[PDB]
């Protein structure tokens, strides 16, 4: 900074303290009362959601291994498993709605061979709606999946 | 060039920080933003530039 | 005649009431077609 | 009856549900600190980790970041509940979790903390709810506009068949105004450039340059130890050099005095606005409340304007009444069959209404389509009763 | 629950009403014949 | 540093005037904070491309770019896809080789954040804590006793 | 340039909307070629020059 | 003038940090030369529009634009469509009225 | 041509059919890359590739 | 190699592609030749 008359060297250490500190101390996170910092990924107006968050782990899969001692990952507020579950609860109702039809179908049609035609009718009609809404742009949305069931 | 420089100095808005700064000191109770220079408003205020 | 007329969606209720009729409207034509090609065939082929 | 089972049935959009994941934000009084707010995020984390072990898998507190905006006033804690099996009861479910949670934060605290199901819907469209905004159209200022919204929010609460209305987040905290006497400065012999980048590079921060750190280039910043910029008395510590090679205090050329500004100034559509998040009455519903709010903003001073199932069905179904009759004579040409099937419409629909009016269900989106499907089978059934017997 | 509670209600009341008791028979009678 | 009134009419207003001649649009908005952080939001017609709609707003902002404070120009100007709603929020803590809520915030933002934001159409990443920066703490009395300024 | 042509010096606030500050000269002192002599600029040696 | 280490972390690194939030992408790369010439390359998913894909990379580069040396700003910054492969390479010589 | 440049010279010159194919996809061929993930530098990385 | 040093890089194509060539054949080979004798010729 300076050199006063008697060649006494003034440095930046003398007039000010120098540590490697944060760029912004305005915000501070505590995972269950323990000091930490994470990542809050926000969606891109028209992004694929579940497919984007699958690739959040894909890119992050190769960062994991080169971490230093102690540095662990942990998952709060996560959308992923709710997608996983609504699919599993609807496809559950699908198979239930088949089996249950199959019993009313036997109760009336004592013929087992006849309790088979309608049983083996809607399996194909569902698949077609996957092939039709894929051909029209739609997804396996929360909506279209209740439309499979309904 | 002096008139121009007088407006590029007096007629301006300056980024002054705040009390209870971004990294404050443990125990402070207040946090208020500092005001500094202001962009001038009226014709009268431009008449009084030194 | 009740689904696709109401499938004429609106605004933030867009893909809402849209995907609602269509999905099953798609399923209705596929249900009719299957009931015009397969359910016929299968039933004739082998019922009793 | 059918009609009465339908007109009285309330109209939602989509059912908000347990997601195994919710959150809750904080908001301190005017001009709170990082140390004061962090006390509250310790208390909120304690309701969850000691009084909710059964339900809460892991929280994730954050001091200084509200979903309004940011600041040492704001806060937010991200909850992450345990899986759904281990969490069985209705009390274990998010409806009940954000109930006694909200009740405890309005009980043993002195600030403002809530808690809510993450609207599984979109941010917009709550149904029986609002989004008003108060524009200043004329040449009025932020201060006159504030009084106009105080008169709008007052008139609604003065005479609400009610309403529930509150501001968004312009708390209106004071600011430490520093007036620099210009003539005084130049007499002591100082450049006003040097005076500005003293106050800016001491109290605020200044992006000076970049340096390299372990490969990645980061930033060099310059400010001051905290203790020399915490109160208004610490302004005198900073002495700036004058042309005549000698120091000069702030107090010499400075003026110290507080003022009433606001810490956030919203601007809707090129003009200054202050937004008002009200809701429909407990009895009324939007179209009523909304229309009973445009008449209150039109009773405000000059130079102060404003700007904000669905109407959907009315028309949508209108085409359902036309395509039916046409398709009901595309194979059943007569004008006798096109009136048969017509009556199975409310034959089934009456029960659809009744089953959802019996349980807690409402007229949302799934139900509105549960009607359409109910009518499709109603036609089906009937048409066979017809087609065969014809 | 929002889907089925709406349908179940309408379906119970569609059939057990339609096929029997109220119209879906009483219609064609007074629509095809009545006057023309 | 800039207060709520500064940013409101040296960054905010300068863009709001120079933010026109764009296709598909119903309104705009703004939030000029006291921390010194303005952020505008333009909502378009439903079904409009967010790919093109970005370009237009961000290639007209970039005409009022040199009408701004120079502190602001070198600061972070951004144009992105909003979705007020996170999904994956991956917390990262330490257990063994202990580190502060600042040591982690830096390594998070100097290894991972750069990649994720890019990866699979992520609109914008949010950072908890902050990346490191050569921080200096100027003692005022120490500046005077040699005779100096910042 | 700042006398005959105009010069965008800075911005000021006017009734909310930030506009521009401009600097030039009364018209009569920049209408013909004889009016160029009116403008005297300062020289390093603290005195005017035509 | 800038050497291989200069351009590598005053132009190169400054963009590499400010080069995110883009649709369709598998990797990026770089070459920070000693002549004083860095050039980045982003390869996208196959079938992706190169019309839109340009815009995105070049409207985010233009946020780290004022984070660069001023010698670099007035120098040639470019964003274009790569195809490491020429086709027409029209040489132009002189025969009569000689020139260098 | 390649044989003569590896014969009567002292530097490195080749020669090749312009891959009528794409730049990529030679078949029975590679494109590896050696990343430095941790906080090591250009100099330590050089030894790793050696 | 040492710590802090990672890496990053007909076709597998045919295996699957042709797999669908083995399915559409049999179906088209009984779309006119219904038997389970011609579909093996
Ligand atoms: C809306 C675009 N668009 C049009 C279209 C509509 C109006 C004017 C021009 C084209 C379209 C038109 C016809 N005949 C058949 C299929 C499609 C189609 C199919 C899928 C999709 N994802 C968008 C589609």
């Amino acid at each position: 900074l300076k050199v006063n008359q008697d060649g006494s060297r003034v440095l930046l250490r003398d007039v000010a303290k120098i540590e490697l500190g944060g760029e912004n101390y305005d915000i501070i996170a505590e995972f269950n009362g323990q000091p930490a910092s994470g990542l809050g990924i926000k969606l891109a107006t028209g992004a694929n959601a579940l497919d984007t968050a699958a690739a959040i782990r894909a890119e992050l899969a190769k960062m994991e291994p080169f971490f230093p001692s102690g540095l662990k990952i942990v998952y709060p507020y996560d959308t992923t498993p709710f997608v996983k579950i609504s699919i599993h609860e609807v496809v559950k109702t699908l198979v239930e709605a088949i089996i249950l039809v199959f019993l009313v179908m036997y109760l009336f049609l004592q013929n087992f061979r006849a309790t088979l035609i309608p049983t083996i009718a809607v399996p194909v009609v569902l698949l077609g709606t996957f092939a039709v809404l894929a051909a029209f742009g739609f997804s396996i949305n929360t909506l279209t999946m209740f439309g499979m069931v309904l | 060039v002096d008139v121009i420089t007088a407006i590029k100095a007096q007629n301006a808005q300056v980024a002054a920080g705040q009390l209870g700064g971004t990294p404050p000191v443990k125990g402070q109770q207040l946090n208020a933003s500092i005001i500094a220079q202001t962009r001038l408003t009226s014709t009268e205020e431009f008449g009084k530039i030194l | 005649a009740v689904f696709v007329p109401m499938a004429f969606f609106g605004g933030s209720t867009g893909a809402i009431y849209r995907q609602f009729s269509i999905t099953i409207v798609s399923a209705m034509a596929l249900s009719v077609l299957v009931a015009l090609i397969l359910t016929p065939a299968l039933c004739a082929t082998m019922l009793k | 009856g059918m009609a009465y089972l339908f007109v009285r049935l309330p109209s939602s959009f989509l059912p908000d549900e347990d997601q195994g994941v919710f959150m809750t934000m904080v908001q301190l009084p005017a001009g709170a600190t990082q140390e004061r707010t962090q006390k509250v995020l310790n208390e909120v984390t304690h309701y969850y980790l000691t009084k909710e072990k059964n339900n809460v898998e892991s929280v994730f507190a954050v001091n200084g970041f509200g979903f309004a905006g940011r600041g040492q006033n704001t806060g937010i804690a991200f909850v992450s509940l345990k899986d759904w099996a281990d969490r069985p009861g209705e009390e274990n479910k998010v409806e009940a979790i954000t109930m006694r949670a909200t009740r405890a934060f309005s009980q043993i605290k002195d600030a403002m903390v809530f808690a809510f199901n993450l609207p599984a819907i979109v941010e917009l469209g709550t149904a029986t709810g609002f989004d008003f905004e108060l524009i200043d159209q004329a040449g009025l200022g932020h201060e006159k506009l504030t009084q106009a919204r105080n008169q709008l929010l007052a008139e609604a609460a003065k005479h609400p068949m009610l309403t529930s209305v509150r501001p968004n987040g312009l708390e209106d905290t004071p600011q430490f105004k520093i007036d620099i006497d210009q003539e005084k400065a130049q007499a002591l012999g100082v450049s006003i450039n040097d005076i500005n980048t003293t106050l800016g590079a001491a109290w605020g921060g200044s992006y000076v340059n970049d340096f390299i750190d372990r490969g990645r280039v980061k930033k060099v910043y310059v400010m001051s130890e905290a203790k020399y910029r915490m109160l208004p008395d610490d302004i005198g510590d900073w002495y700036v050099r004058a042309a005549d090679g000698q120091m000069v205090p702030f107090s010499a050329f400075s003026s110290s005095r507080w003022e009433y500004g606001s810490p956030r100034l919203e601007r809707y559509n090129g003009l200054p606005s202050m937004e008002i998040l009200g809701q429909a009455a407990p009895g009324k519903s939007t179209g009523e409340a909304m229309e009973l709010m445009e008449q209150l903003a039109s009773k405000l001073p000059t130079g102060v304007g404003y700007d904000w199932s669905g109407n959907q069905a009315p028309s949508l179904y209108a085409i359902s009444l036309i395509v039916v009759f046409l398709c009901l004579a595309a194979l059943y040409e007569s004008w006798s069959i096109p009136f048969s099937v017509m009556l199975v419409v409310p034959l089934g629909v009456i029960g659809a209404l009744l089953a959802a009016t019996f349980r807690g269900l409402t007229n949302d989106v799934y139900f509105q389509v549960g009607l359409l499907t109910t009518i499709g089978l109603s036609a089906k059934n009937a048409i066979l009763i017809v087609e065969f017997a014809k | 629950n929002a889907v089925g509670t709406g349908v179940m209600g309408g379906m119970v009341t569609a059939t057990v009403l339609a096929i029997f008791f109220v119209p879906v028979f009483f219609v064609v009678v007074r629509r095809r014949f009545s006057r023309k | 540093g800039a207060d709520a009134k500064t940013v409101q009419d040296t960054v905010t207003q300068v863009i709001e005037q120079n933010m026109n001649g764009i296709d598909n649009l119903m309104y705009m908005s703004s939030n000029s904070d006291s921390t010194g952080t303005v952020q505008i939001t333009l909502t378009f017609e439903s079904g409009t491309d967010a790919d093109i709609a970005q370009v237009q707003v961000q290639n007209k902002l970039q005409l009022a770019m040199p009408l701004l404070p120079q502190e602001v120009q070198q600061q972070g100007v951004s144009v992105e896809k909003s979705s007020s709603s996170f999904l994956m929020v991956v917390g990262v803590i330490n257990t063994d080789g202990t580190m502060t809520q600042e040591d982690i915030s830096d390594y998070v933002a100097a290894n991972m954040k750069d990649a994720i934001s890019r990866t699979s159409g992520v609109g914008d990443v949010q950072l908890f804590g902050s990346q490191y920066a050569m921080r200096i703490w100027m003692n005022p009395n120490e500046l005077n006793k040699f005779q100096l300024t910042p």
